[PDB]
């Protein structure tokens, strides 16, 4: 990161706005009647199948740096929400796994 | 002032409660962490209290009063002998200066103990009050010597005086 | 009486949480 050369672990699943452009490409072209790489097609569809798991994921992720931000601010308190903290932390072991 | 600490001390307490009943994790080193802060600030208000008192003898300060001394005469028999006795009037500042002091070093423990439970009441010093704070006191062990110093200083010339005007028994007596 | 040694509750730091983490990368 700026300032922290050490690894910044933005971990989440593997997903972007392309998949949501990719799953809108598909609405388009069914609506509008298309030909397109139905391979594609057949991937967009498990997008689209996996696409609220990656939303609760990336919120995962938001509600964590929300809970860094929260002990960085108070570090004088830091202690105090150490069981949160420990049971955050062994849930996320346990979704890296 | 006493019903201030002792308000101040409630609200704390009342807060450690709800901090105790809010699931948090370490609770007691949270507790041990406060009682020290207390004790620190306690620290540093006893200091100025006792720097305040020895002032009087001679705001977060404080300013205590002091009362009237055993001073008078008498010929019962002939002996003019001061009433109540020298020692009386001694042991009189030294109930006072005890009494301002403890005003704000017997203030209520910190009740970090009240998620504590399994044996029984441990009203120590710093159990019940905040006993161990006379000797946390910041400015160090100059304050209390300050004002046992101010005690034997007051009590010295009150002794000369009262010699002074006392040398003539023998007018009495010859 | 045994005062106090309640177990000193306390949590890996979030570098540390990182740290293994990375190390845990490298293992997937």
């Amino acid at each position: 990161v700026r300032g922290r050369t050490g690894n910044v672990l933005k971990l989440k699943v593997n997903f972007l706005p392309e998949i949501i452009t990719l799953s809108k490409e598909v609405r388009n072209l069914k609506w509008l009647g298309f030909r397109v790489p139905l391979a594609i097609v057949n991937k967009a569809h498990q997008a689209n199948q996996l696409y609220p798991f990656a939303i609760s994921l990336i919120e995962s992720v938001r509600t964590y740096e929300r809970t860094c931000e929260k002990v960085e601010e108070r570090n004088t308190i830091s202690l105090l929400v150490a069981g949160l903290k420990k049971e955050v932390q062994a849930l996320i072991a346990e979704g890296i796994a | 002032d006493h019903k201030t600490f002792s308000e101040i001390l409630n609200r704390v307490q009342k807060a450690v409660d709800d901090l105790n009943l809010h699931s948090y994790s370490n609770l007691p080193i949270w507790v041990n962490k406060l009682d020290m802060e207390i004790e620190r600030i306690l620290g540093v208000r006893l200091q100025a209290g006792l720097r305040a008192w020895t002032q009087v003898l001679l705001k977060p300060g404080g300013e205590p009063k002091i009362k009237n001394v055993v001073h008078e005469l008498r010929i019962t028999n002939q002996v003019i002998y001061l009433n109540p006795p020298i020692e009386e009037c001694r042991y009189k500042l030294y109930q006072e200066m005890f009494a301002w002091k403890m005003v704000v070093l017997s203030l209520p423990r910190i009740q970090s103990q009240r998620y504590q439970v399994g044996v029984h009441y441990e009203l120590t010093e710093e159990e019940k009050f905040y006993r161990n704070a006379l000797t946390r006191m910041p400015d160090g062990p100059v304050a209390l010597e300050e004002s046992y110093s101010a005690v034997m200083g007051i009590v010295s010339e009150v002794e000369q005086y009262v010699k002074v005007w006392l040398q003539y028994q023998c007018l009495w007596d010859m | 009486r045994k005062l106090v040694h309640d177990k000193e509750l306390a949590a890996e730091d979030e570098q540390v949480f990182l740290m293994k983490q990375q190390s845990l990368l490298a293992k997937q």
